[PDB]
RNA sequence: AGCGAGA
């Protein structure tokens, strides 16, 4: 399941620490990883791997529907229509200057 | 990450890692006992690691010569 | 542009001959093979420490 | 007994003997403090490290007999050699000028 | 790190070790010179007329 | 030979050969890539360093 | 067929510079031909040079003489820059005695028998009225660059100062070729060797001791036969 | 690689036994022993407690 | 065609790879083999014992981990894994 | 080498032994040679970012007071030859000398263990002279022509021996 | 007078192949020595070679032979790597002629006195549908590498067209210094000189022949004071 | 404990 070693060009062993090597490969390219609010460096990796909610914290699609997006300055209000369910849902305080990401 | 870290079934690990007085407080009332399976433990109590060249299969590995090899003696 | 103009006029060691051309290249010798090399190389005088 | 630390060596240039007993104004406790002065005069090896006035440095690799070096069609051999792939990159063309 | 002159004057006798300078006034100054004593470093604090 | 074709090609040399024939065949590399370094002729000079004769234009 | 082989002819440029023209030579030969000798010229040429000296008022080489202008160090740095030439392997030894005002040159060294000093103008220092400068210097035959023995190394007792040493009189060496290569292949190489060395002894000695060392080396080469 | 491991952390650095033990193998010529406890987990445990 | 090693690179190790299952099992293979050894020539000076070897021919000067892997190379040993 | 020596009768016993080797004498540096040989050591040049942060090599004797490492590997440090400092470690164990010898060879560490390009790759000096040796300038002299009617083609040669060979002259450029 | 004694040794790897060994020497003169075994080893070697050829048919048009298979270059190639010892200087001729299909090897071509053929057994050329050729050699005795040599004469031998002359018998010679006893010894390099030679003449007969070219050569600069 | 420095 691990799949090949990519060290050693063959499968893995039975006894390889393949968590240790994992994280130093992880953590190798620190550094030389550089940057140019939303995080996109180190700290957006961090975030990433820390499960920190991120400050730009786009919606996200959750129920098929059409959407009912209304004006709000720093406080976009998004109601979707769900397809089948139960109650479209308004988002009280979504941030106007964000661009919305394209769909179909 | 450092939640997950900090589940481990192992305080000596976790002690290790990042804010010792607490775990091992929380240890403590638990009468936790730690079982030294992972990889910092046995580094920490210096017996050998079970892992590559330590672990029960490679570890304890029988090795002779062959009957052959006894009869070229 | 005044270091291409004075090096263009770098009056001859100790017979007539020029070592650095125009560019600041010269050719050198291989110590260890003899044969030139190739391409003329950039030499000068660097004050190090 | 005083002896030379582990990796040193040369010569005594002076020993100054500062003591109670000469009068010497000595911390109290010792009775003779003695400083020995040893010199050593240190020629250029591998591991050294030179460099220039723009940043250029670096450890020498190694030191060649003066026979086996690029030498000019003069025959003056040359007595460093950098290497090129260094410049660019680095960006101090400074030296190259110099 | 250097010796300079304090005043004027013509050398009236130098040695490796001092410089006895004659001024132009009668008064003759000596200075000193500092030979191969410690710096701070370990360095040497030569001087030499 | 760009450093792209030669990582390919150790690549593909790791891949196949065993392991000794690619250090082997690595090492030898580094060795004619020196010698031939050195006989290549690559200098830096101002002279080398040609600016642009369209610049003061644009 | 080139079926002639070389041969040497030598001219004098001055008194210690001469050039010396090889030919005819193969094709493309006379680089390594040259190269050979100016190795050797630059490698293994027996020389002779100051290899331990001794003032009478001094212990080591980090102090000063009273009187004397120069440190110990710089007298050291003067000297080795000095040219003399031996006649014997046994280690020689010259004195130096100078006292009150004047120049101490090179010109001032009393070298006994066979040993000789070729650059009296040479400045070893300059003295003042209060100062005596005596010093007794070794001088021993040999090759190449050897570092200064130790005083531990022999049994010679505080006073001895070890000098660096350099055995070669090899100033300068370099060759020019200039090859036919016409069209129809009678081609050869006429090798131009340029040697200057520093007064001890006339580039056509240290050519011919150049052509020794190489036969030897290339007559083991023939022994093989 | 866990026994160099162990071997550095154990009798090249703490374990107050076995390192005598690694130099009188060392100059014998036998086996290296095996490899104790490391005198820092004791302490270790003298200060917890 | 990898032309004959010189050093520590000798004998090559894919080659021996192929009598284990595993770099780490080759590694304990030829250690516990060396220490094997090393106590037969520790304890050749008093009367014989168990331990046995070399089967390959040493070399003068040669230390017993390179005879351990000397004798690994010709399939001269057999091992059995926990 | 205290060992060795006392064991080649060079010092009677192991304290005249440690004298000897304290002092340096100058019989104690061929056996010094004969017991470095075939004994694995660790480079490590901190910081260790990755795996191939610490390699096995083969060591041998060089004189001066620097550690000669090899120029491909210079990348797998990340070690660059303007005044790092790389530690050095001895195992000692049997087990150890055979890990050392067999996981951590620098020889056996080519690919790297994160994307499994190779590390040993040649780089700066040695790429560029491959490209000037392996790159092709057409108009260079020695070049092929097949022209007829008056000659041959003149750009073949029997074996690659032979273009060395014409290479050394000046005829053929590389 | 010389500290240490040089020791020439050779491994044999093939039947002309082979390791020469020369340790120690005075540091440096691996170089010194070895720079000029390598190139007198490929430049100073007597022997000889094809100079020119001419084939029947061929008089203008140099792409293909009638009647053969290969065409004109692989011909060309092939007697380029004939391996042939002379002994007259002046360049003799040879004459190669086989009628009727088959394989022409080097052994079908039928060599005057003083001129031998050391590979009789090599695959020169092929005939088919009772093709006939004829083929003349120009060849003398030369040393090192001559380039293909422009015909002076314009008319004179238009058949004659010139080739590369391969004289020298040694093929390949590569050498490499190392750095032996750094401590004892105080760093005395070693050579190690691996040559590749033709079935012509032994790679160890080829290097005393060289060294006893050197010796002479050197002897020029011992001559002129021989008590130095 | 405090300073300064190399990578
Ligand atoms: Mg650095
Ligand atoms: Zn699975």
């Amino acid at each position: 399941c691990y799949g090949r070693s990519m060290a050693t060009g063959k499968l893995v062993d039975i006894g390889e620490a393949v968590g240790i090597v994992a994280a130093q490969s992880i953590g190798e390219p620190g550094t030389q990883l550089t940057m140019r609010d939303i995080t996109g460096g180190l700290p957006r990796v961090q975030e990433l791997f820390e499960a920190r909610v991120p400050r730009g914290k786009a919606p996200i699609a959750d129920v098929t529907g059409r959407v009912r997006l209304e004006d709000g300055e720093r406080f976009y209000k998004i109601t979707i229509v769900p397809d089948d369910g139960g109650e479209e849902v308004v988002y009280d305080k979504i941030s106007k200057r964000q661009r919305l990401r394209v769909f179909k | 990450i450092t939640k997950a870290s900090l589940a481990t079934d192992s305080w000596l690990s976790a002690a290790s890692f990042q804010e010792t007085t607490r775990v091992l407080t929380d240890a403590a009332i638990n009468c936790r006992s730690d079982k030294l399976n992972g990889l910092k433990e046995n580094v920490i109590i210096g017996k050998l690691i079970p892992a590559g060249t330590g672990i029960n299969r490679y570890r304890n590995i029988a090795v002779q010569p062959t009957e052959e090899a006894r009869a070229a003696a | 542009a005044e270091l291409q103009g004075l090096l263009s006029c770098t009056l001859p060691n100790r017979d007539g001959d020029v070592l650095v051309d125009a560019d600041g290249k010269a050719m050198l010798f291989d110590g260890r093979s003899g044969e030139p090399f190739p391409y003329p190389v950039t030499v000068g005088y660097m004050y190090i420490m | 007994s005083l002896k030379v630390p582990h990796g040193e060596s040369g010569k005594v240039i002076g020993i100054r003997v500062f003591s109670r007993e000469d009068e010497d104004e000595l911390p109290a406790g010792v009775n003779e403090l003695v400083r020995v002065y040893v010199a050593q005069k240190r020629k250029i090896s591998d591991g050294d490290k030179l460099a220039g006035r723009h940043g250029n440095k670096g450890v020498i690799g190694k030191i060649l007999p003066v026979e086996d070096m690029p030498f000019l069609a003069d025959g003056t051999p040359v007595d460093i050699i950098l290497n090129t792939h260094g410049v660019p990159r680095r960006m101090n063309i400074g030296q190259i000028l110099e | 790190d250097v010796v300079v002159a304090e005043e004027s004057g013509v050398i009236e006798e130098v040695s490796a070790d001092y410089i006895t300078v004659m001024h132009d006034n009668g008064t003759r100054r000596t200075y000193r010179m500092r030979k191969f004593a410690r710096s701070n470093h370990g360095t040497c604090a030569n001087q030499c007329p | 030979m760009h450093k792209k074709v030669q990582a390919a090609i150790i690549n593909d040399l790791a891949e196949r050969y065993p392991m000794i024939v690619v250090a082997q065949t690595v090492d030898k590399l580094k060795d004619a890539g020196f010698y031939w370094a050195t006989r290549s002729g690559v200098t830096v000079s101002m002279a080398d360093v040609l600016v642009p004769p369209r610049k003061k234009e644009i | 067929l080139i079926s002639q082989r070389p041969t040497l002819s030598e001219d004098v440029l001055t008194d210690n510079r001469s050039q010396f023209v090889i030919e005819p030579l193969e094709p493309g030969f006379g680089y390594t031909l040259g190269n050979s000798l100016r190795r050797t010229l630059l490698s293994s040429i027996p020389g002779a040079a100051v290899t331990s000296i001794r003032i009478d008022g001094v212990l080591h080489e980090f102090t000063t003489v009273p009187g004397v202008k120069e440190d110990v160090t710089e007298i050291i740095l003067n000297l080795k820059s000095l040219v003399v030439s031996s006649e014997e392997d046994e280690p020689v030894t010259m004195y130096l005695r100078k006292q009150g005002p004047g120049e101490v040159t090179a010109g001032d060294i009393v070298p006994p028998a066979g040993v000789t000093v070729h650059n009296p103008g040479m400045h070893i220092a300059t003295l003042n009225d209060k100062g005596k400068l005596e010093v007794e210097l070794v001088v021993e035959r040999g090759r190449g660059y050897v570092p200064a023995v130790q005083n531990r190394a022999s049994g010679a007792e505080i006073g001895r100062i070890p000098v660096d040493s350099i055995y070669s009189p090899v100033l300068k060496v370099t060759y020019k070729v200039d090859a036919t290569r016409v069209e129809q292949r009678t081609d050869f190489d006429k090798l131009i060797l340029d040697v200057e060395t520093k007064n001890s002894i006339s580039p056509r000695d240290a050519l011919a001791s150049a052509g020794k060392t190489l036969v030897e080396l290339f007559g083991l080469a023939r022994e093989l036969n | 690689a866990a026994y160099t491991l162990q071997e550095l952390l154990t009798i090249k650095s703490d374990d107050t036994v076995g390192r005598v033990k690694v130099y009188e193998a060392i100059v014998k010529g036998e086996n290296i022993p095996e490899p104790g406890i490391p005198e820092s987990f004791k302490v270790l445990l003298k200060e917890l407690q | 065609g990898y032309d004959t090693p010189l050093g520590i690179t000798n004998p090559p190790i894919d080659e021996l790879l192929d009598r284990v299952s595993s770099k780490y099992a080759l590694v304990i293979y030829a250690a516990k083999r060396a220490r094997q050894i090393n106590d037969y020539y520790n304890q050749l000076g008093e009367g014989i014992l168990e331990y046995v070897g070399p089967l390959v021919e040493p070399g003068l000067q040669e230390k017993p981990l390179s005879i351990a892997l000397r004798e690994i190379h010709a399939d001269l040993l057999e091992h059995t894994e926990g | 080498v205290m060992k060795r020596l006392v064991d080649l009768n060079h010092a009677q016993n192991i304290k005249s032994a440690k004298r000897m080797v304290e002092r340096q004498r100058p019989q104690v540096w061929d056996v010094l040679e004969e017991v470095i040989a075939e004994h694995p050591v660790l480079l490590n040049r901190a910081p260790t970012l990755h795996r191939l942060g610490i390699q096995a090599f083969e060591p041998m004797l060089v004189e001066g007071k620097a550690i000669q490492l090899h120029p491909l590997v210079c990348e797998a440090f990340n070690a660059d030859f303007d005044g790092d400092q790389m530690a050095v470690h001895l195992p000692l164990s049997a087990e150890a000398q055979a890990e050392a010898r067999i996981l951590m060879l620098s020889s056996n560490n080519i690919l790297s263990p994160a994307s499994g390009r190779p590390l040993a790759m040649p780089r700066l000096d040695m790429v560029t002279g491959l490209y000037y040796l392996t790159t092709e300038v057409p108009g260079d002299t020695g070049e092929y022509q097949p022209a007829s009617g008056d000659h041959p083609e003149t750009g073949v040669y029997s074996s690659p021996a032979e273009a060395i060979m014409a290479a050394d002259r000046g005829v053929l450029s590389v």
